[PDB]
C-alpha cells in the first residue's frame, strides 16, 4: 500500500520544481471505527495480527535515529555493498564475512573485512513508549499491567505522557539473535520480549 | 439564583483586559483579579467550578496546591545525568487561563 | 476570620494584610441575610432545579 | 552462620563469626537465634577476591619454553603454564549439632521419671504462686505486684479466632513507670536471664531494620533469605524494651503495628512476604519530669501515643518513699549481697525446673465456665461503676 | 531398570496408549452414566482445550498406570494426551480445525508434604502442595513449533518442537548447508501462554521459631491467570532440575536450583425473590437491622449507613451544575466504642471498598505517586485509595492523625471529585467518584457536651462541611447497657473457642438487592411538596438565628433530597412520596441538632418535637424520661450519701406529668411493653411507684 501511495503521488505531482526530482517515501497510517478490546485480552493467538487497545501513557523516551538503508566497505580492496534494506521494528542485521569479488592471480581478502559506513545511510526517527492499563478498567485488587510501544517516523511526538490514547498496531517480539540468557536467574526458556 | 452583578463581574473576568508592553521595557498587567469573602453556604465554590469549565484554559486549586501538584514551580538537578529539571506548578501550567 | 461575618465589628473580619489585598481588582462580601419570604423562593428554585 | 558468645570475648574485641555447613539429615536442625554446640571438622575452602596483591601460586614442573610468534608473554604464558592463585578460607563442616542446655504429650514423653516427679511436685503447690515470685527475684525488695504481673505475662493467655475472619489477642503486655533507682531495669534483666528466647533492647540503640526483618540475596541460588529482627527472634517469647520513651515515633508506629496485627509485612528487593510476630512486650519508661506527679493523671505524665497506650494490658507505677523504715530494710539486703556473694539466696526451684514447668504449662488451653460468665459480667459492672462521680478521679478510665 | 526406561520403549508405550483409550471409552460413574461422555460434551459446548482426570478412578481402573504416574510424569502425560486427543477426535472431527492438542490434568491425589519436606528424594517426581501466591509475571508468549529463516538464502526451516529444558539450535540450512546464523520467522511461528508464580507457606501453619519458605512454579496454556496474588492455592506438579542454568558454576559450591512445573490449580429467580422482598411492607426496617450483626446498639448509625450504602443519584443539567449523589459519613467517638468494626463490616459487604489508615504504614497510600514497584521492578503510576475506589467506598481510620498531604488530597477529592497529578513529567486528572466514610476521636480523648462538634475535633470546618451525616458516640455509664455489652462480648469469646426487626435478610441476598437497586432503580422527584419544605426551612433558620449559633443552610436540604432518594431506592419506588421525605427530614434534623451544645440542643429538641417524632415509638420516649429521672436520683444519692443505695424508686406522678408535657396521657401499654421488662423495671400499684 505504501508503494501504491508513492506511485499515485508521483502520478499526480509530476511537474515538480526543477532539482527536486527525488521521490520520497510515504507513511500510511490506519484508522477505524471498530470498538476497542481490553489489553488483558492480548494472548498468544493475536501474534502478528492487528489489534486496537486503549491506555494511558506514563513514559516516553527521547527521539533517536534508526537506519533503514546501509552501506558497508571492505578492508583490503575497498569494494562496497550498497542499498541494503533494513527490516522495520526492533530487528538487527548481521554483516557478511566473505568478500564477493572474483580475483584470480590476485591474493584474496582476509576474514571479516567489512566496516559500516555511517555517512552513506538513510535514517528515520525512533521512539519507545510505556503504556498502562486504564484505571477505569483495572480489576479490583489487581496490580495494573504495562506494555511497550514502538513509534516510527511521523508518529513521534504525537502523544504526551499523561494522555489517554487509543492505539492500533501489530503485536510482535524483538529479534536480536539467539542470545544466551543473562543474570543469576535462568528459569525461563525460550522467552522473547514482546511489544506492539 | 441572584448575583447578577457577580455574574457580570465573572463574565468580564473571563473576557479579560489587554496587556501593554512599553518602550522602556516595563510591562503592565492585562488580567483581572477578584476576591469573594462570604459566609459558608453562599454558593461560591460552584461559581469557581463553572468558571473552570467555561474558560478555554482553567485550573481549579485550593491553598497548599493540590493532591500531587504544587501551586508554584520548583527546580531540581538530576545527580546521575546533570539536567536542570523543573516541575510544573498550578500557576505555570496555566498561561492565559483562569 | 471568626467563621461567620460580624457586621458590627467592621474591620478585623479579614486576616489578609493590605499588601495582598491591594492586588485584587474587585472585592465582594456575601452574608446570610435574613429574609423570610426569600427562603421560600430559594427552596422552590432548588427543588424545581 | 554462627557467632562467638559473649563469655568468650577477650578485652575490647568484637565476636568472631564463622560459617557452618550441614549435609543431609543434620540439615534440619539449628534454627536461627539458637545457642548450640557443634562437633565436626575444620576445612579449607578456596576464595577468589582475597589477594589484591600477588601471593603464593601454582605452576607446572614441565620445563617448557615458548617459540617465536608464540612467546610466553603475560596472559598466554600464564595460561600455558596453568598458573592458579592459591587463596583459601576457613569453613566448618558439622556432623553433630546439639543444644548447649536442654503437643503436650511430646513434652511429657521427653521428660524422665524424675523430671516428671519434680513437675508433679511443683504442680500441686499453692505456694507456687508465692515461691515463683521469690525464686526469680531474690534480691529485689518489695514490689511483689510487679513480680506477679511479670509471671502472669510469662504464662500468657489463650489465642482464639472468630467466624468472621477476625482474630483475638492471647498475649499480655506490661509497662513499668517509676522514679529513679526503683529497681526498674532489674526486672528487665532478670526476665532476660530467665527466658530462653528473649531480646533486651534500649530505645535509641535499636534501629528500624534491627527490629522487624531484612531481605538479602542467596549466595548460590536465585532465591532470597530473610534476616530476623529482635521481634522475630523473640517470637512466642518476651521482648524487653528499656527507656521506652527514647524510641522514635515511627519506630513506635512499627511496634504498634506488630502489637495489633501480630504480623510483619515485607515488600522489598522483589520479595513480598508476611511473617508472624506473636511477642509479649515488657517495657520500662520514665516520667516526663523525671519523677511521678501525684496530682496528674497517667496520660499527662508519659509522652506516649494514645493507641500504644491503650494496647498495653497493665501499667505499674513506682514511687519512692522518702524516710520510711524500708530504707533500713533495703540496706540490710544490699550489704547482704556484698558481704555474702552467693550464700544470701534461698531459691525454692532452680531456673531449669521453672523453664520445664513453664514449657509444660503453656500447652494448656482452658475454657471459660458458665458461672465465670456471670461473675465476670458483674465484676466488670462493679469496676465500671467505680468510675462514678462519687469518688475522686482515677488515673485510668475503664 | 528404571520406570522411565521401561516407559521409553515403544511396545509398552503402545500398550499403555490402548489401555488408556479403553479406560476413556469404558469409564462410567457409580450410577452407570458415562462420565467422559458428559465431560467431553460440556467441553465441546465451549470449545475448551483441557481435560481433568482423577487419580482415584485411574488407580481403580488401571493400577499399573497409577503406580508409574508419580515416578515418570512427563512421558506418561504425553501418552495420555495423545490418547485423549485420539478419543476426542473420534467423537468430533472439527477440532483439527480448532484445536490440535488437548491437555490432561490430574485433579485429586494423596496429599503430599509441604514446602519444607521437599528434598533430593522428590526430584523428577509428581507432587502436590498447598501455599499462598505472592507474585505473578503476567501472560507471556513462549515459542512452540518454531520456524527459522536462513540468513544467507531465504529458506524457511521446518517446525521444531520447543522443549522446556534447552533452547532449540538448528544444525544447518538444508539447502545452502550454512552453519548460521538463523532468526525466528515471526509470522509463521506458533506461540503458547506462559506465566510464573512464587508460592509461600501459609503463615498460620508455620511452627513457632522458624520462618516460612517459598518456591517457584510455572503455569502454561489454560492455567494462565487462574490465580490472584494473595490467594491460597494447591498445585499438582513436577519437581524438576533438568533445565539449563540450574547448576551453580561461576563461584561457590556445586548447588542446584529446583523449579516446580504445575499442571492443575485447586483454590433469574433471584430477581423475582428481590421483587417479592420489595413487596413486603417492612423491607426498610429489615435492611436497617441487617447491617452489622456483630455490633450491639448504635441503631441510628446503622440506619445512616444504610442510606450511605444504597446512595442517591447525581444530577448535572447540561455541563454546568454538577451535584453528587454520594452520602459521606463521619463518626466521632470516645475510645472503646468500636468505630473500626463498622468500617471492617462495610469493607466486607461492599463490592468495591478500599481501606486505609492515616496513622501511617498503610498497605494502600492516600496520595498518587510514580515509582518503580519493589516487587515487579516496573515503572508504575500508583494512584491513591481515592482513585482506586471509582463508584465505590473509601474508608479512612484515624482521621485526625493524617498529615498535611493526606488532608489536602482528601479535601481536593471531596470538593472537586477529581485528583490532579503533576509528577515526573506526567500531568493527569483522574476521576474520584467515591463515597467517604471516616472515624475519629475527640481532641482531649473524651467528648465534651458543652462544646460544639468543631471545637471537639481536630478537623477543620471546611472538611466537616463536606460530610452529609455526622455521628457522635459518647461513652456513658449505663449499668444495664454495660451489662448487655459485657454479656455479648463474653458470649462471643466463649463461642469462638476452638473446641424491632422481624428478620434480617441473608448477606448474599442483601448484596444482590443492593446491586439490583443500584442498577435498575431511579426514583423521580415529580411529586415533591415545596410548600412544606420551604416553610420548615424558614422556621429552622428563624429559630437558629433566635438561638444565635450555627444557622442552617441550603446544603442540608440537598442532603435531605439525596436521603429521600436513597429511601425511595430501598422500597424500589420509582417516584418519591412523603414518607421518604419525612424520614430524610428526621435524619437531617437529628444530625443538625446533635452538633449543637447543651442549651441550644435542648431548646431545639424541645421545639422541633413534631418533626423528630416521625415514625417514633412513644414507649422509647417514656423509657428515656424514666432513665433521666433514674439518673437524677442516682446522682443525688451518690453526691449526698457518698454511696449508692440498694434500690432505686421513682413516683409515677412525675412520669405522668412529663408525659402530659409531651402530650401522652396513658402508660399501661408502656408498663406492659417489652422495653419496660428489658430494663428490669417494675411498677407497683400498692404504692404507685416504679422500682429498678
Ligand atoms: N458494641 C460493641 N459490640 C461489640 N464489640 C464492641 C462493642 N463496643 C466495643 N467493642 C469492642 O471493643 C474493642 C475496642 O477496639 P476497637 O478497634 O473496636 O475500638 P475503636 O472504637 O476503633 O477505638 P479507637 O478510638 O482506639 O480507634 C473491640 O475489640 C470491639 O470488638
Ligand atoms: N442560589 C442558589 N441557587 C442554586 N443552588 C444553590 C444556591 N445557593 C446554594 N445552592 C446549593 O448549595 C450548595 C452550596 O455549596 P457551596 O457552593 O460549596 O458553598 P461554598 O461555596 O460557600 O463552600 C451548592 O451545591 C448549590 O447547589
Ligand atoms: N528495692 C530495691 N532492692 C534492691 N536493690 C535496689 C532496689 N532499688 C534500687 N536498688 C539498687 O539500685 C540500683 C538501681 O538502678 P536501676 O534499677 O538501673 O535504676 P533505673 O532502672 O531506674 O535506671 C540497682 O543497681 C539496684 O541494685
Ligand atoms: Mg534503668
Ligand atoms: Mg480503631
Ligand atoms: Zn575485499
Ligand atoms: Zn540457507
Amino acid at each position: 500500500l505504501e508503494e501504491a501511495a508513492k506511485e499515485v503521488a508521483d502520478e499526480v505531482t509530476r511537474p515538480r520544481p526543477s532539482g527536486e526530482e527525488v521521490l520520497q517515501d510515504i507513511q500510511v497510517m490506519l484508522k477505524s471505527d471498530a470498538s476497542p478490546s481490553s489489553i488483558r485480552s492480548l494472548k498468544s493467538d493475536m501474534m502478528s495480527h492487528l489489534v486496537k487497545i486503549p491506555g494511558i501513557i506514563i513514559a516516553a523516551s527521547a527521539v533517536r535515529a534508526k537506519a533503514t538503508r546501509i552501506s558497508i566497505q571492505c578492508r583490503s580492496c575497498r569494494n562496497t555493498l550498497t542499498n541494503i534494506a533494513m527490516r522495520p521494528g526492533l530487528e538487527g542485521y548481521a554483516l557478511p564475512r566473505k568478500c564477493n569479488t572474483d580475483q584470480a592471480g590476485r591474493p584474496k581478502c582476509p576474514l571479516d573485512p567489512y566496516f559500516i559506513m555511517p555517512d552513506k545511510c538513510k535514517c528515520v526517527d525512533f521512539q519507545t513508549l510505556k503504556l498502562q492499563e486504564l484505571p477505569d478498567a483495572v480489576p479490583h485488587g489487581e496490580m495494573p499491567r504495562h506494555m511497550q510501544l514502538y513509534c516510527d517516523r511521523y508518529l513521534c511526538d504525537k502523544v504526551v505522557p499523561g494522555n489517554r490514547v487509543t492505539i492500533m498496531g501489530i503485536y510482535s517480539i524483538k529479534k536480536f539473535g539467539l542470545t544466551t540468557s543473562r543474570g543469576r536467574d535462568r528459569v525461563g526458556v525460550g522467552i522473547r520480549s514482546s511489544y506492539i | 439564583f441572584g448575583g447578577t452583578d457577580m455574574k457580570k463581574a465573572i463574565a468580564c473576568l473571563l473576557f479579560g483586559g489587554s496587556r501593554k508592553r512599553l518602550p522602556d521595557g516595563l510591562t503592565r498587567r492585562g488580567d483581572i483579579n477578584l476576591l469573594m469573602l462570604g459566609d459558608p453556604g453562599t454558593a461560591k465554590s460552584q461559581l469557581l467550578k463553572f468558571v473552570e469549565k467555561c474558560s478555554p484554559i482553567g485550573v481549579y486549586t485550593s491553598g497548599k496546591g493540590s493532591s500531587a501538584a504544587g501551586l508554584t514551580a520548583s527546580v531540581m538537578r538530576d545527580p546521575s545525568s546533570r539536567n536542570f529539571i523543573m516541575e510544573g506548578g498550578a500557576m505555570v501550567l496555566a498561561d492565559g487561563g483562569v | 476570620v471568626f467563621g461567620r461575618w460580624d457586621e458590627t465589628k467592621g474591620e478585623d473580619n479579614i486576616d489578609f494584610m493590605p499588601t495582598i489585598l491591594s492586588r485584587f481588582d474587585m472585592i465582594f462580601i456575601v452574608k446570610d441575610e435574613h429574609n423570610e419570604e426569600r427562603d421560600v423562593m430559594l427552596a422552590k428554585h432548588v427543588i424545581t432545579l | 552462620r554462627i557467632q562467638e558468645t559473649q563469655a568468650e570475648l577477650p578485652r575490647g574485641s568484637i565476636p568472631r563469626s564463622l560459617e557452618v555447613i550441614l549435609r543431609a539429615e543434620a540439615v534440619e536442625s539449628a534454627q536461627a537465634g539458637d545457642k548450640c554446640d557443634f562437633t565436626g571438622t575444620l576445612i579449607v575452602v578456596p576464595d577468589v577476591s582475597k589477594l589484591s596483591t600477588p601471593g603464593a601460586r601454582a605452576e607446572t614442573n614441565s620445563r617448557v619454553s615458548g617459540v617465536d610468534g608464540y612467546e610466553t608473554e603475560g596472559i598466554r604464558g600464564l595460561r600455558a603454564l596453568g598458573v592458579r592463585d592459591l587463596s583459601y578460607r576457613l569453613v566448618f563442616l558439622a556432623c553433630c549439632v546439639a543444644p548447649t542446655n536442654p503437643t503436650a504429650e511430646s513434652i511429657k514423653n521427653q521428660m524422665t521419671v524424675k523430671e516428671w516427679e519434680k513437675v508433679f511436685e511443683m504442680s500441686q503447690d499453692k505456694n507456687l504462686y508465692h515461691n515463683l515470685c521469690t525464686s526469680l527475684f531474690p534480691t529485689i525488695h518489695g514490689n511483689d505486684e510487679v513480680k506477679r504481673g511479670v509471671l502472669l505475662m510469662l504464662f500468657g493467655g489463650v489465642p482464639k479466632t472468630t467466624g468472621e475472619g477476625t482474630s483475638l489477642r492471647g498475649d499480655i503486655n506490661v509497662c513499668i513507670v517509676g522514679d529513679p533507682s526503683t529497681a526498674k531495669s532489674q526486672f528487665l534483666k532478670h526476665v532476660e536471664e530467665f527466658s530462653p528466647r528473649a531480646v533486651y533492647t534500649s530505645g535509641k540503640a535499636s534501629s528500624a531494620a534491627g527490629l522487624t526483618a531484612a531481605v538479602v540475596r542467596d549466595e548460590e541460588s536465585h532465591e532470597f533469605v530473610i534476616e530476623a529482627g529482635a521481634l522475630m527472634l523473640a517470637d512466642n517469647g518476651v521482648c524487653c524494651i528499656d527507656e521506652f520513651d527514647k524510641m522514635d515515633v515511627r519506630d513506635q508506629v512499627a511496634i504498634h503495628e506488630a502489637m495489633e496485627q501480630q504480623t510483619i509485612s515485607i515488600t522489598k528487593a522483589g520479595v513480598k512476604a508476611t511473617l508472624n510476630a506473636r511477642t509479649s512486650i515488657l517495657a520500662a519508661a520514665n516520667p516526663i519530669s523525671g519523677h511521678y506527679d501525684r496530682s496528674k493523671s497517667l496520660k499527662q505524665n508519659i509522652n506516649l501515643s494514645a493507641p500504644i497506650m491503650s494496647r498495653f494490658d497493665l501499667f505499674f507505677i513506682l514511687v519512692d518513699e522518702c524516710n520510711e523504715v524500708t530504707d533500713y530494710a533495703i540496706a540490710r539486703r544490699i550489704v547482704d549481697l556484698h558481704s555474702r556473694i552467693e550464700e544470701s539466696i534461698d531459691r525454692v526451684y532452680s531456673l531449669d525446673d521453672i523453664r520445664r514447668y513453664l514449657l509444660f504449662a503453656r500447652q494448656f488451653k482452658p475454657k471459660i465456665s458458665k458461672e465465670s460468665e456471670d461473675f465476670i459480667v458483674e465484676q466488670y459492672k462493679h469496676l465500671r461503676q467505680r468510675d462514678g462521680s462519687g469518688v475522686t478521679k482515677s488515673s485510668w478510665r475503664i | 531398570h528404571s520406570v522411565r526406561e521401561w516407559v521409553s520403549m515403544a511396545g509398552p508405550r503402545l500398550e499403555i496408549h490402548h489401555r488408556f483409550k479403553n479406560f476413556l471409552r469404558t469409564h462410567v460413574d457409580s450410577h452407570g452414566h458415562n462420565v467422559f461422555k458428559e465431560r467431553i460434551s460440556d467441553m465441546c459446548k465451549e470449545n475448551r482445550e483441557s481435560l481433568v482426570v482423577n487419580y482415584e478412578d485411574l488407580a481403580a481402573r488401571e493400577h499399573v498406570l497409577a503406580y508409574f504416574l508419580p515416578e515418570a510424569p512427563a512421558e506418561l502425560l504425553q501418552i495420555f494426551d495423545e490418547a485423549a486427543l485420539e478419543v476426542v477426535l473420534a467423537m468430533y472431527p472439527k477440532y483439527d480445525r480448532i484445536t490440535n492438542h488437548i491437555h490432561v490434568r490430574i485433579s485429586h491425589l494423596p496429599l503430599v508434604e509441604e514446602l519444607r519436606s521437599l528434598r533430593q528424594l522428590h526430584l523428577n517426581q509428581l507432587i502436590r502442595t498447598s501455599g499462598v501466591v505472592t507474585s505473578c509475571t503476567g501472560v507471556l508468549p513462549q515459542l512452540s513449533m518454531v520456524k527459522y529463516n536462513c540468513n544467507k538464502c531465504n529458506f524457511v526451516l521446518g517446525p521444531f518442537c520447543q522443549s522446556q529444558n534447552q533452547e532449540v539450535k538448528p544444525g544447518s540450512c538444508p539447502e545452502c548447508q550454512s552453519a548460521g546464523p538463523f532468526e525466528v520467522n515471526m509470522e509463521e511461528t506458533i506461540y503458547q501462554n506462559y506465566q510464573r508464580i512464587r508460592i509461600q507457606e501459609s503463615p498460620g501453619k508455620v511452627a513457632a521459631g522458624r520462618l516460612p519458605r517459598s518456591k517457584d512454579a510455572i503455569l502454561l496454556a489454560d492455567l494462565v491467570d487462574s490465580c490472584k496474588p494473595g490467594d491460597e492455592i494447591e498445585l499438582t506438579g513436577i519437581y524438576h532440575n533438568n533445565y539449563d542454568g540450574s547448576l551453580n558454576t561461576a563461584n561457590g559450591f556445586p548447588v542446584f536450583a529446583t523449579v516446580i512445573l504445575a499442571n492443575h490449580v485447586a483454590k433469574d429467580e433471584d430477581v423475582k425473590m428481590i421483587t417479592s422482598l420489595s413487596k413486603d411492607q417492612q423491607i426498610g426496617e429489615k435492611i436497617f437491622a441487617s447491617i452489622a450483626p456483630s455490633i450491639y446498639g448504635h441503631e441510628d448509625i446503622k440506619r445512616g449507613l444504610a442510606l450511605a450504602l444504597f446512595g442517591g443519584e447525581p444530577k448535572n443539567p447540561g455541563g454546568k451544575h454538577k451535584v453528587r449523589g454520594d452520602i459521606n459519613v463521619l463518626l466521632c467517638g470516645d475510645p472503646g466504642t468500636a468505630k473500626s468494626q463498622f468500617l471492617k463490616y462495610i469493607e466486607k459487604v461492599s463490592s468495591r471498598a478500599i481501606f486505609t489508615t492515616g496513622q501511617g504504614a498503610s498497605a494502600v497510600g492516600l496520595t498518587a505517586y510514580v515509582q518503580r514497584h519493589p516487587v515487579s521492578r516496573e515503572w508504575t503510576l500508583e494512584a491513591g485509595a481515592l482513585v482506586l475506589a471509582d463508584r465505590g467506598v473509601c474508608l479512612i481510620d484515624e482521621f485526625d492523625k493524617m498529615n498535611d498531604q493526606d488532608r489536602t488530597s482528601i479535601h481536593e477529592a471531596m470538593e472537586q471529585q477529581s485528583i490532579s497529578i503533576s509528577k515526573a513529567g506526567i500531568v493527569t486528572s483522574l476521576q474520584a467518584r467515591c463515597t467517604v466514610i471516616a472515624a475519629a476521636n475527640p481532641i482531649g480523648g473524651r467528648y465534651d457536651p458543652s462544646l460544639t462538634f468543631s471545637e471537639n475535633v481536630d478537623l477543620t470546618e471546611p472538611i466537616i462541611s463536606r460530610f452529609d451525616i455526622l455521628c457522635v458516640v459518647r461513652d456513658t455509664v449505663d449499668p444495664v447497657q454495660d451489662e448487655m455489652l459485657a454479656r455479648f462480648v463474653v458470649g462471643s469469646h466463649v463461642r469462638h473457642h476452638p473446641s424491632y426487626g422481624v428478620e434480617p435478610l441473608p448477606q448474599e441476598v442483601l448484596k444482590k438487592y443492593i446491586i439490583y437497586a443500584k442498577e435498575r432503580v431511579h426514583p423521580k422527584l415529580n411529586q415533591m411538596d415545596q410548600d412544606k419544605v420551604a416553610k420548615m426551612y424558614s422556621d429552622l433558620r428563624k429559630e437558629s438565628m433566635a438561638t444565635g449559633s450555627i444557622p442552617i443552610t441550603v446544603r442540608h436540604i440537598e442532603s435531605m433530597i439525596r436521603m429521600a432518594e436513597a429511601h425511595a431506592r430501598i422500597h424500589l419506588r420509582d417516584y418519591v412520596i412523603e414518607d421518604d421525605v419525612n424520614m430524610a427530614i428526621r435524619v437531617m434534623l437529628e444530625s443538625f441538632i446533635d452538633t449543637q451544645k447543651f442549651s441550644v440542643m435542648r431548646s431545639m429538641r424541645k421545639t422541633f418535637a413534631r418533626y423528630l417524632s416521625f415514625r417514633r415509638d412513644n414507649n422509647e420516649l417514656l423509657l428515656f424520661i424514666l432513665k433521666q429521672l433514674v439518673a437524677e436520683q442516682v446522682t443525688y444519692q451518690r453526691n449526698r450519701f457518698g454511696a449508692q443505695q440498694d434500690t432505686i424508686e421513682v413516683p409515677e406522678k412525675d412520669l405522668v406529668d412529663k408525659a402530659r408535657q409531651i402530650n401522652i396521657h396513658n402508660l399501661s401499654a408502656f408498663y406492659d411493653s417489652e422495653l419496660f421488662r428489658m430494663n428490669k423495671f417494675s411498677h407497683d400499684l400498692k404504692r404507685k411507684m416504679i422500682l429498678q
